[PDB]
């Protein structure tokens, strides 16, 4: 349960500054590490501020470009859908009744499936 | 329309915003093996940081996207859904709807790589490539005619062979007078200069312009002559018809400047250019 | 032996056999359903 | 016994056991021969 309008545009476009500033904080804290460790090995008891561990934002940067990621995919399984749907099925949404849909999506799926076993048939006599 | 294919590039773009931080750290990963040449492997690190500047573009990719929303959400596709249980056990058509596709699809190669035939010889298999019927003339008048923006007429005042005039934004008028199925021997000019309406008492020939059109008449004869495949005479007149459309324009004027000669055309390949220099 | 409240790296044919819905949910008395029901699809 | 019902009807439309035989069987919602209001997304009761 997430009720966010189902519209992805918005969503990925409002989305988008959560990304960059997390890859900002992230080298930012990349370097902060590595300064750290740059006075350890050679310098003196200076770097002595507790910053982030780096594996939490990392991961947690990776897990919200994975959520915009799959978000991104159902939107185009969305828009792909629409696409052959419009392309090669009529518009009847309440004009036919909704059984004469269904017979005739019926009778296209029979018709599939006899084009399919003609070619099965075609390539079992080829063998 | 159809710009949501576009959102399909932007899928991968943002498969490299993943990929793009780790090229970064595997680079971080180790480092100089043996320079012994440059330092520029430390810029070669900045140069993969580079294409992190990609990601931004994805943002700009959304400039150009969402042109308008199309009425009637869901495109009557989930309306099998709203079906009671007995109607689900039925996406195998939904299936089927991408396998027809991918059919097509695959013709729409297939048939691409058929254009590289192997037939030895097209005789001595056996029949009356002339069509029979007065009536597929009219199929193919209509079947031009579908085209937009594009008129067709046809009086067929000799006798059993096909008579059709052609009109385009100019009056670069086209009259084609050919055979039962192909079309041949055609001639073209401009401004009334034809007038194959009622010209002197009925559609005369004439044979005549201001030496202008002339060479587009004997372009197009050759064309005629040219593009006779053996089968599927449809086929021929819309190639015929396609190749008449990209005159409707004459304004460009490309590998040369536009002083050239009269005019300028020659396009069989589906592009039309300086004439005189093919 | 024990048990636990954490997933952590358990390793696992066991994938074909999770995989590639059959038509039996488990028991499968045999009241209705003419729908391959994978056991991850009916888990989740 | 108001489920008692229903709930006899689905056993012997599940189970068949010794309109007449035929397909006689709705404990789903949102039914297609419904008056058409609006796309329903849980009717019950």
């Amino acid at each position: 349960q997430q009720q966010q309008d189902f519209d992805p545009v918005q969503r990925y476009k409002m989305l988008i500054p959560q990304l960059k500033e997390s890859l900002q904080t992230l080298m930012k804290v990349a370097a902060q590490n590595l300064i750290q460790n740059t006075n350890i090995d050679n310098g003196q008891k200076s770097s002595d501020a507790p910053l982030q561990r780096f594996d939490k934002c990392l991961e947690e940067f990776y897990a919200l470009c994975d959520q915009l990621e799959l978000c991104l995919r159902l939107a185009h399984e969305c828009l792909s859908q629409s696409c052959d749907s419009a392309k090669h099925s009529p518009t009847l949404v309440p004009s036919l009744p909704y059984p004469q849909y269904l017979a005739v999506i019926k009778a296209q799926i029979t018709c599939a499936k006899d084009i399919h076993t003609a070619l099965l048939d075609c390539a079992n006599k080829v063998t | 329309g159809v710009n949501l294919e576009a959102f399909s590039q932007a899928i991968s773009a943002i498969q490299a915003l993943r990929s793009s931080v780790s090229r970064v750290f595997d680079c971080l990963k180790d480092g100089m093996r043996n320079k012994e040449t440059l330092e520029g492997r430390e810029k070669a690190f900045i140069a993969n940081f580079q294409d992190n500047l990609h990601s931004v573009n994805r943002d700009l990719n959304e400039l150009e996207r969402l042109s308008n929303l199309v009425g009637k959400p869901s495109e009557n596709h989930p309306l099998h859904n709203s079906g009671l249980l007995s109607l689900d056990p039925y996406s195998q058509l939904l299936q089927a709807y991408k396998w027809s596709n991918k059919l097509q699809y695959h013709a729409g190669l297939a048939s691409g790589l058929l254009n590289q035939q192997s037939l030895k010889r097209s005789a001595n298999q056996m029949t009356t490539l002339v069509l029979p019927p007065q009536y597929v003339d009219d199929v193919i008048s209509r079947i031009d005619r579908m085209f937009p923006e594009m008129s067709i007429h046809l009086s067929r005042p000799n006798g059993t062979s096909a008579m059709l005039l052609v009109t385009l934004g100019k009056v670069l008028k086209v009259i084609v007078v050919m055979r039962s199925l192909f079309i041949d021997r055609t001639i073209v000019k401009g401004y009334n200069e034809s007038v194959y309406t009622e010209d002197g008492k009925l559609d005369i020939w004439s044979k005549s312009s201001y030496q202008v059109f002339q060479k587009v008449t004997d372009h197009a004869t050759t064309a005629l002559l040219h593009y006779q495949l053996p089968q599927m005479p449809d086929v021929v007149v819309r190639s015929f018809m396609t190749w008449l459309r990209s005159y409707i324009k004459l304004f460009q004027a490309p590998c040369q400047r536009c002083g050239k000669f009269l005019q300028d055309g020659l396009p069989p390949t589906w592009r039309d250019f300086r004439t005189l220099e093919a | 032996l024990p048990q636990r409240s954490w997933a952590a790296s358990i390793p696992t044919s066991a994938l074909n056999i999770l995989l590639l819905p059959s038509p039996t949910p488990g028991l499968v008395p045999g009241l209705a359903g003419s729908y391959l029901c994978s056991p991850l699809e009916r888990f989740l | 016994t108001h489920i008692l019902r229903d709930c006899v009807h689905i056993m012997k439309l599940e189970l068949f056991p010794d309109q007449l035989k035929w397909n006689v069987q709705f404990c789903l919602t949102i039914p297609p021969s419904a008056p058409p209001i609006a796309p329903p997304g849980t009717p019950a009761v």
